């Protein structure tokens, strides 16, 4: 009341309507018939890309056409759907022998590391989803052969193994999966386990504080909100079973959120957790052709 | 009717005549942080007036031969006004931004710019250095250039890895200089966390490519400038201590 | 009707399933709506 | 909201920036020979969207002592198209047209164009010769000239005896390159008789004079090309027979 | 009914209105009065051929 411009706004900086309200589509859309229109002010073809907005143009507006009640399903097109196929995310070695007088092997829980689901999933900016691990385990020919053996998950903090039968094996609060060599595949189900709101697969910026160098920028763009943990494997023995051993994880995603959609890479990868590339050979998205007008 | 627009925000105002539609980034108004999503207790600041407004950046001349340009938010507004002050003195901070590139030229030149927003522009190192230990990384003036804004060496990639083609999926628009001679675009506050820091982490990049490159005849100007505004909207800090630049 | 025999959401198999689309935001992301058969500008 | 403009026919679309009318020719639109005018006995055939379309025929280039171009029509489309196999295949037919002609310019050149239709378009054989059998007329491919379509000897006289200024009161548009670029007219069915034939009588024939010749300063485009369209709506054929071309 | 696209045109394919109606004129007409118009964006005499 005494001074009103701090009222006028307080009571005007409510919820702004945004309208842009989606609809239940079940199947493909139709169409409707349309004649020819011979009229002169309406023009739906011509459009403006300088918008930012896409042509609307639909095919009535364009071409006289038929109606046709289109059956055809939109339901493979959803990211659930989309997602819900498992692919390989990381291999581990343990080569258990006597040369080797480690005894487990160690993996750092990154995705990245293999192109066929990165580029899948990096074509999203910010997603939240649940995994559904699953850990197949071979020996390096691909035989079977019955030796038990230990999946231990280390979150971040938790003291990692340091030999075949350390004490961090107790796993009296680690979550563990002991499992012989002769039985299905291990499979597990993992939450959305980020201390963030979503996972980032792009995280423009630095970590920590502080000065920032030019040479060896190796910090730049890794954000913690994305690692989340270790992967630990051995054999349950107190001596060697001389064998190479090697386990193949799978990941799949369920309940999957997505945001802020990119432009899927069209240069090869060269590094895990950078985007690098070589400007040497730019490997152009479409192959060449002879001439322009002369469409093969 | 729809050619002239005017916006305006605190003490700050932007006429043009010939651009045509103001894009609002994925149909969302930049808003503040509802109770319901914040996770910082202490109580935020909200100026509104001190920060809400247009800031212009130096202006870049386009070439005939020009790559493009790249700025960060919010990394160019960190040592002008009191924007630069609040996101120096406070670590939690929050905003939208309005955009508006302006790059005009005469009914005879030629050419067209490509205004985009990346979220999360994470630029990368051009190098076939495959062992994480001597590849190479750009270096922090690359990445974070500042109000100077920096320089593409390939914009095909845009430094990036991906396609310039499929970048149209962002929220982007054209100036094409025979239609159009500014760009706007109102984006909100894009990160997955409630709050950020403002000096670390920046939520997103503005893309400036001339893809169909600057053409006239002799005798017409030739220093054609292109000059940014930028807006931060409904902006909120929290998390006040001694100031850090960085 | 799918079921769930763990007390965990997140254990669960394909628990909805949806259709709902919204390309207006991507594809007219813009303030005043353009109509579909006037001039643009 | 009135020079935009575009025309939709079958399969067909045809924009427009700067024409600003629809001539109607005698203000009637095509439409179909009703029951009370027919005297063909047998069933028409009527396609409607296989014929119905707009067919480009080849471009003129205007040159600067250009004379004038004039087409028959249905002469033009007999050779091309599904309209063209059905006038080769039936002895009746009926349509109207819809014809459009596209001549740009840049706002520098000058020049005016007469596009009008002359319902019985019969030309005159130019020579003094009184007597009826030694006098000149004019060949086969002068009158019925074909998708190539004819240029004009003096247009004065519009190659028929009677002058052009009274010309205007034929349905006509004028094609003024400060203005407009392009001139449309819709002609409905104009014959003596419910049906004809469609390769002995043709209906009309259209008419392009340039009566400000075309005149720009050097360094502008000199290539200033003429280019027709025509749509035939409400198409019917009867008679059907083995194919005769002529 | 089953395939649609042939009634929609069938039965929107009637006489068109062309609308140019005449009236019947006995005499030559007339001329009402007028007065100076000093007004803006209503010019009858800028025509476009
Ligand atoms: C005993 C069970 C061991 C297997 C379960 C290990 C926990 C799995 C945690 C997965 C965390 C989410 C998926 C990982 C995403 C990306 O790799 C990271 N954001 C960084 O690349």
């Amino acid at each position: 009341d005494p001074v009103e411009d701090i009222i006028h706004d307080a009571l005007s900086s409510t919820v702004r309507r945004a309208i842009t309200s989606g609809q239940d589509v079940n199947t493909a859309a139709g169409t409707a018939p349309s004649s020819h229109r011979l009229e002169t002010g309406r023009v739906p073809a011509l459009q403006a890309a300088e918008t930012g907005a896409t042509s609307n143009a639909t095919d009535e507006n364009m071409i006289e056409t038929r109606c046709v009640m289109n059956r055809n399903g939109v339901l493979e097109a959803t990211i659930s759907h989309f997602f819900s196929r498992s692919g390989l995310v990381g291999v581990v070695n343990l080569t258990d022998g006597g040369t080797d007088t480690t005894g487990y092997a160690v993996w750092d829980i990154d995705i990245m590391g293999f192109v066929q689901l990165r580029r899948k999933c990096e074509m999203f900016t910010y997603m939240r989803f649940n995994a559904e691990f699953t850990f197949v385990t071979t020996t390096e020919n691909g035989e079977a052969r019955p030796f038990m053996l230990q999946y231990m998950y280390v979150p971040p903090g938790a003291p990692k193994p340091t030999g075949r039968d350390a004490f961090q094996w107790q796993t009296a609060t680690n979550p563990s999966v002991f499992v012989k060599l002769t039985d299905p595949p291990a499979q597990v189900s993992v939450p959305f386990m980020s201390p963030a709101s979503a996972y980032q697969w792009f995280y423009d910026g630095y970590p920590t504080f502080g000065q920032h160098p030019e040479t060896s920028n190796t910090t730049y763009g890794q954000c913690p909100n994305n690692m989340m943990g270790t992967f630990a494997v051995r054999v349950v023995s107190r001596v060697a079973s001389q064998l190479k051993l090697q386990t193949r994880v799978y990941m799949k995603l369920k309940h999957v959120r997505a945001w802020i959609p990119r432009p899927i890479r069209s240069q090869p990868y060269l590094l895990k957790n950078f985007p690098n590339y070589d400007s040497s050979k730019i490997t152009y998205s479409a192959r060449d052709r002879a001439s322009i007008k002369q469409a093969n | 009717s729809d050619r002239v627009a005017q916006l305006t925000v605190g003490n700050s105002s932007i006429t043009t005549q010939e651009a045509a539609n103001i894009v609002l980034a994925y149909g969302e108004w930049p808003e503040y942080c509802p109770d319901t999503d914040a996770t910082a207790v202490d109580k935020p600041t909200r100026p509104d007036v001190s920060v809400n407004r247009f800031y212009t950046l130096d202006s870049k001349m386009w070439q005939e031969n020009s790559t493009g340009w790249y700025w960060k938010f919010p990394d160019v507004l960190n040592k002008t006004g009191v924007f630069g002050q609040n996101a120096q003195f406070h670590y939690l901070y929050r905003s939208g931004f309005c955009l508006h590139v302006q790059c005009n030229a005469s009914k005879f030149h030629q050419g067209a710019l490509l205004v985009a927003v990346i979220p999360e522009f994470v630029l990368a190192g051009r190098g076939s250095n495959t062992k994480p230990n001597e590849a190479p990384h750009p270096g922090f003036n690359t990445t974070f250039p500042g109000t100077a804004g920096a320089s593409f060496n390939d914009p095909y990639v845009l430094d990036s890895g991906v396609p310039l083609s499929q970048s149209l999926i962002y929220p982007h628009q054209w100036i094409n200089l025979r239609t159009n001679n500014c760009a706007t675009i109102i984006v909100p506050y894009i990160n997955a966390v409630p709050f950020d820091s403002a000096i670390n982490h920046s939520n997103f990049g503005l893309i400036v490519v001339p893809v169909s490159p600057l053409k006239y005849s002799s005798g017409a100007t030739t220093a054609i400038p292109i000059t940014v505004t930028i807006a931060p909207l409904n902006s909120e800090f929290g998390g006040l201590r001694q100031a850090v630049s960085q | 009707t799918n079921i769930n025999y763990y007390k965990d959401s997140y254990a669960a198999s394909a628990s909805r399933q949806d259709f709902t689309q919204d390309p207006k935001k991507f594809t007219q992301p813009v303030l005043d709506s353009i109509r579909e058969l006037s001039a643009p500008l």
